[PDB]
C-alpha cells in the first residue's frame, strides 16, 4: 500500500566513496 | 439576518485557538488531568510561538488534503423550528440597526464636555463601563460621538473606557418577522494517533466555554448543548487509521428579517357630523 | 386558491398590540368573562324557572419572553412596588395581521398579577394577568 | 452578526448574586407579585365600575445543589434553628453576564420557607423561598 | 484532578446514621423548615412595612426499603401502638461518607406517621415522617 | 450464595393471611398510621418546646382480582347490607413464605369501604380498606 | 459476594431436573393440558429410571457436542443496574457471616438442656420449625449448638427438627457496600423434532415455579419476570432443522462488598477546661 | 479542568488490580458464588505473587498485540450534557486551588504549639482525621503546615494523623464556568477461554465498588450506573474465538475553567452634588 496519509522521508544510506562511471588503466 | 452557525465557528475557533496553542500556561491548565507523556509530547508539537506543527480547520468535502495528523472537521448538520411568536413578530425598532460592538475610547476635553469619540454612529447605546450617568450629566449621544458634562467630573479628561454600542445605517422604523431555530452542527478531531485526538477534543471543550462570554454568543448563539460520541476509526483504507471523536454543538437563534413601515401619520383633524 | 369562508386564525394571522406598540416575542394570551349566570327555584318545582345574569368578570393572561429591551417593566405598562399606584388604566387590542381589522379589544385593563421566571436550560419567560372593565369588538367590516 | 434589536435573556446572560458574592450552581428562580386588585360593583350595573389596588404580596424562590462548602447554611443567608432571630435582611440582585448592569433587585428579603431533598439517584437539591418588601429595576443605561 | 472548590454532595458521599447505627437500604429523605413569616400592613401602605418570624415548624421524611432484620419497627426507633407512649426522642445524622463530618443533624425527633406499602412486583417499602424541635449543623471543620 | 445479612421482602417472600386462609390472587396491601403528633408553644419561645401524641388512626388496604369463588363477599369477610352488623372484628396478618414467621399482624380490623370496577378490557378487581385497633410485630425468633 | 446468576442455574436445574424426569405421576401432571400422542412418547422416551434417553444441559459455545435431541441452552445475557443506597451502603453486621443453610437435627438429653448439634459454628439463628421459644425457655446458641431448657418440656428429648441458620466466620464487626443489578439470562431447548421442544419448555416452566420457594430464590434471587420468544429453526444447513424456542429469566439482585472496621472505642475520658 | 475518564480508569485500576490478584483471601470472597473448579483455576493462574500468568490492560486500535489469554480493553464512549447552571457559574474562589490530598504526618514539638507539616502549601484545609479543633486551640494554618496550641494537648506530642487538604497555587481569586457533563466508558474483558472472562468481570465489579470511596470518585467521578452486555464471540477468523462481556460505565462530572477577576476595589470616596 502506498504512504499518503503518513509520510516519511527517504532512508539514509550510507554512502561509498567509490566515483561512479570511472574509468581505470 | 439569516445566521450561518458554520461561519461564526470558524471565525471564533481560528483566532482563539492559535491564541490558546501560542501560550504553554493555559495549555497545562487544560491538560492537568491528562498523564505526564501525553501533555507533554503534545506540547512539544504544537505549543508555542516556535512550534513547527500546526493544526489546521476546514470544511468536509474539500477537493485538497488536509493535515490529517490534526485537523478540526466541520459539517452544517440538522435544523429544527422550536419557538415561534404571535404574527411571527419578534421587535420593532424606530432605527435601522446593524450589529453590536464593543469598542475603546479616551475621553476627550470640550468646553463644557467631556466625548467619546467611535469608528461609526453611535445608534443605541447599552453601557459604557463602569459608569452610571446621573441626570446632572446629562448623557447624550451625536453621530459617532458620545457625551456627558464636564462639571465635577473634572479629574476624568484622561478617562479610558470600554464602550458598547449599536451600528445605525437608517432612521426607517420597520419591524421584525421571524422565529426561532434549533441548529445542530457537527464538530471533530482527526489524527492517525489517537492520543493527540483527545488532547485536541479537551482544547476545543475548552474554548468552546470562553465562547459562552463572546459578545456573538451572548446576543445570538444561545443555550448550548453538548455531545460527544466514541472513538472510531474514520479510516480504513490506508497505512493507517485515522481516529476521531465527532463531537456535536446545538444553537437557538432567530431567523429575522425586517420589515419598513412608511405610514406614519402626522396630521390628525376632527370633523363633526353635518347633522 | 383561498376560499375566505372557512378560513381560521391562527398565531401567524394575529398581533397583540399596546399603545399602537407591537408588543415583542409575546407567546400566549386567554380570556375569561363570568357572567354569573344563577336560576331560580320555586317551592313547587325542582327545575329552574329561569336564569339571570348578575355579576361580570373577566381576566386576561400574556406569556412573554423577556427580551432585553422594551420588557413590561422598561415598557412602564407593569410595575414592581408603589410605582404602580401612579399606572393608569390600557386597551390591549387583537388586531389582525393581514387587514389590520380588530378582532377584540379590551377596555380599562388593570394588572392583577406579575410572575417571571429565571431558568438555567430555557429561554426567560414572564407573565401577566390583566383585570378588565369592558370588553369590546367594534369597528368590523 | 448580532442585532441586539431581537435578543432575549436566558440562562447563559443571568447571573444570580448575593452581597456581591456570586451564588454557585444555581438552577431556577421564579419571582410573584400580587397587588390584590379588586373591583367596585354598584347597585345599577353588574360590570365592575372600576379596580383598586389594596395589597402588595411578593415572593421570590430559589432552587439549587448543595455545594459542599458555601451553602445557604454555611453563608448565613438561611437558618436552621434560632439564629434566624439573628439573621438580618438582605438584597438578591439578578445582573447581566455581559454588561454587569442589574436586570432586578429585590429589596429587604426575609426567608420564608426552607427545603432540601437527599437522595440517591440524583445530585442534592436545596430550595429557599423568600418574602421581600420592595422591587426595584433602577440602575439601567 | 479534583478541585474541591466545585464539588457537591450525591447519594454516594452521604450517609443516614442512628444512634451511630447506619441504617441499611435507605432511598430518601426529605427536610422541611417554616418560619411562618407575616408582614405588617399599616394603613397608609399598601407595601408590607416589614416581616417578622413567628413559628417554626419543621418536618423529615424517611423512605427506605424494609430488611429482613433491622427494620425501623424491630430496632424500636418506629412504634405499631401504645409502645409508642415509652419512646424517647432521637436524633437523626446526616454524615459524610469521606471525612464522617457531619453536614446537617436533627435533634429532638419524634414521629408522626408510619406508612409501609406491600406490593407484588417491586420490592417492599416503608416511609417515616418525624417532627423535630431544632436542627443544627454545628461541628464543621 | 445467600448471606442473609442483606436479604429484603418483597412480593415473592411474603404472604397474605386471614382466619389460616390464604388470601389468593392478592395484589397489594398498604398500611397508614397516625400519632397526630402535636407541638407546644410558650409565648416566650417560636420554636416547639416538646412534641406530644395524641391520637392513634390506623388504616390497611387491600387489593384483590375478584376469583369466581371465595371472594370477599363469599367469604363473609366483607359485607353488602346491614348484614355487616353481624360481622365481627377479623385479624389480618403477613407472613413470611420463607419461614411461615410473622411480619406484622393488625388486631380488630373492621371494614371501612368497599370498590369493586367492572371493566372490560382488565381483570376484574376489588379494593377493601379497614381501620384496625392496634398493630402488633410480635411472636419473631 | 458477586453473584453469578449462570452457576445458580445449572446448580439448581440438574439435580431438581433429574428428579422431575424420574418419576412419571409428576410429569403428567405438567404435562396435563398436552395431547395423549406427544405426552406419553415423551414420557416414553425421557421418563423414568429406566430411560435410555437423557436429557442434558450445558453453556453456550462448547468445543465439544451437545446431545440435540434433547438439551438445555443457556447464555448469560444482558445486566443492568436499578437502584443504589446511600453511601452505597445495604446493611451492618456485628459478626462476619457467610451463606444461610437449612440443616436437620435431633434433640439431645444434656441435663439443665435439649441440644441441637449442627454441621458449623451457628451464628445468627432465624428459626427452629414451628418452635416459639419463651422466656422461660432461656434459647441460646454455642458453638455449633442451640441450646433451650429441659423443664416442661421432657416429652421432647427425641425431637426431630429442621434449623436455619447462617455460618459464623469472624468476631470482625463491617458494613455491606454494593447496589442492586437488573439481571437477564437465555434459556432456549433444543431439538431436531418440535413436539420435544415444547415439552421441555413446558418441563422448564414448573422448575421455575418450584425454585421460587428455594432459599437462595428467596433470600438472593427475586422478582421472576419470564418471556418466551417464538419458535425458531436454530439451524437449516443440516439433514434437518433445530427447533428451540428461546426463554429470558430476569433477576433482582445485590452486588455486595464487605468493609471491616478496626475504629472501635473502649475508652472514654472527660476533662474539664483548665480556665 | 477537562476530566479525562479514560485516563482516570487506567490509574486506579492498575494498582488496585495488582493489589487484589496479589493475595489469595480476597479472591475468594469476591469468587465466593463460583464453582469450585472454576475458582480455583483461575486463582492457580494469576493469583498469588508467584503467578507466571499475568493480567494486562490497554486501551483500543493498539498497533501491538495484547495479552488475549486475559486482557481489560477500554474505549471511550459518548458523552452528554445534562445540566447546566446560571451563567455556567459552579463555584467562586479566593485563591488558586488545585487538586485535593490526602497525606500523613506526626505532630511536632515547638514552644506554643504543635504543628504538622505537609509536602505542598496548605491552602485549604478540610479535616484532620478524627480532631474537633476548639477556639481556645487556636487551629491556624501557615504555609505547609498546620498549627494548634500546645496546652491541655501534650500528651499527643508524638500524634499520628491523617490529613486532607489542598494544593494552593496563587492568591488570584477567580471564578469556575462549566456545565455537567454525562459519560459513558466500555470496559471488556478477554479470551479465549469463556469461564476465564465471567470470574475477570467480577473481579472488575469489586474494584468499581471499592473505587466508590476514592478521593477523586467522591469530589470528581459520582453516580455510577452500571451496564452489562451479553457474552458474545468478539473474533471467529482465527484457530479459536474470543470471549468477551462488555460493560459500561456511566459518569457525572464537571468541565470547568478558571475566569481570574483584576478589578479588585480597594478605595471608596464619597463627594456630595455641588447644588
Amino acid at each position: 500500500k502506498r504512504e499518503d496519509v503518513i509520510v516519511l522521508q527517504d532512508p539514509y544510506k550510507v554512502n561509498d566513496g567509490i566515483e561512479e562511471d570511472l574509468e581505470i588503466q | 439576518a439569516i445566521t450561518s452557525v458554520d461561519s461564526y465557528l470558524l471565525s471564533e475557533i481560528k483566532p482563539r485557538l492559535n491564541t490558546v496553542l501560542e501560550n504553554c500556561y493555559i495549555i497545562d491548565e487544560v491538560l492537568k488531568d491528562f498523564d505526564y507523556q501525553t501533555r507533554e509530547s503534545f506540547k512539544e508539537a504544537f505549543c508555542g510561538k516556535n512550534a513547527q506543527h500546526e493544526v489546521t480547520v476546514g470544511f468536509n468535502f474539500p477537493k485538497f488534503k488536509n493535515n490529517y495528523e490534526a485537523h478540526y472537521l466541520i459539517q452544517l448538520g440538522q435544523g429544527q423550528e422550536t419557538k415561534n411568536s404571535l404574527g411571527s413578530i419578534q421587535s420593532s425598532y424606530f432605527e435601522a440597526t446593524g450589529d453590536t460592538l464593543v469598542e475603546s475610547s479616551t475621553a476627550i476635553r470640550e468646553d463644557d464636555k467631556l466625548v467619546f469619540t467611535v469608528s461609526k454612529p453611535i445608534g443605541e447605546l447599552i453601557k459604557v463601563e463602569d459608569i452610571e450617568f446621573a441626570k446632572y450629566d446629562n448623557l447624550q449621544v451625536e453621530g459617532n460621538k458620545v457625551s456627558f458634562k464636564y462639571q465635577t467630573n473634572e479629574d476624568y479628561e484622561n478617562y479610558n473606557a470600554n464602550i458598547i454600542f449599536t451600528e445605525k445605517k437608517n432612521d426607517s422604523k420597520g419591524l421584525v418577522k421571524g422565529f426561532t431555530v434549533e441548529e445542530q452542527v457537527t464538530v471533530v478531531g482527526l489524527s492517525f494517533n489517537v492520543d493527540v485526538a483527545r488532547c485536541l477534543d479537551a482544547v476545543l471543550k475548552m474554548i468552546l466555554i470562553s465562547m459562552r462570554d463572546s459578545i456573538e454568543e451572548q446576543q445570538t448563539f444561545q443555550l448550548q448543548n453538548l455531545s460527544f460520541g466514541d472513538i472510531a476509526p474514520i479510516i480504513e483504507d490506508g497505512d493507517s487509521m485515522i481516529f476521531g471523536r465527532p463531537t456535536i454543538i446545538k444553537y437557538t437563534s432567530s431567523l429575522d428579517l425586517d420589515y419598513t413601515i412608511t405610514q406614519d401619520i402626522n396630521k390628525l383633524t376632527f370633523k363633526e357630523r353635518k347633522d | 386558491a383561498s376560499e375566505a369562508k372557512q378560513t381560521v386564525h391562527t398565531g401567524n394571522t394575529v398581533l397583540l398590540m399596546i399603545k399602537g406598540k407591537p408588543v415583542g416575542r409575546a407567546q400566549s394570551a386567554s380570556g375569561q368573562r363570568e357572567y354569573g349566570t344563577t336560576g331560580v327555584y320555586e317551592i313547587g318545582s325542582i327545575m329552574p324557572q329561569e336564569h339571570v345574569y348578575l355579576r361580570y368578570e373577566g381576566t386576561i393572561t400574556v406569556e412573554r419572553l423577556r427580551m432585553k429591551k422594551e420588557n413590561f417593566a422598561d415598557l412602564g405598562y407593569a410595575s414592581l412596588g408603589e410605582e404602580i399606584l401612579k399606572k393608569d388604566i390600557i386597551d390591549i387590542l387583537v388586531v389582525d395581521n393581514l387587514t389590520k381589522q380588530v378582532i377584540i379589544s379590551y377596555h380599562g385593563c388593570s394588572a392583577n398579577n406579575y410572575n417571571e421566571t429565571w431558568q438555567t436550560n430555557e429561554i426567560v419567560t414572564e407573565e401577566i394577568e390583566f383585570s378588565y372593565l369592558t370588553a369590546s369588538d367594534k369597528a368590523r367590516t
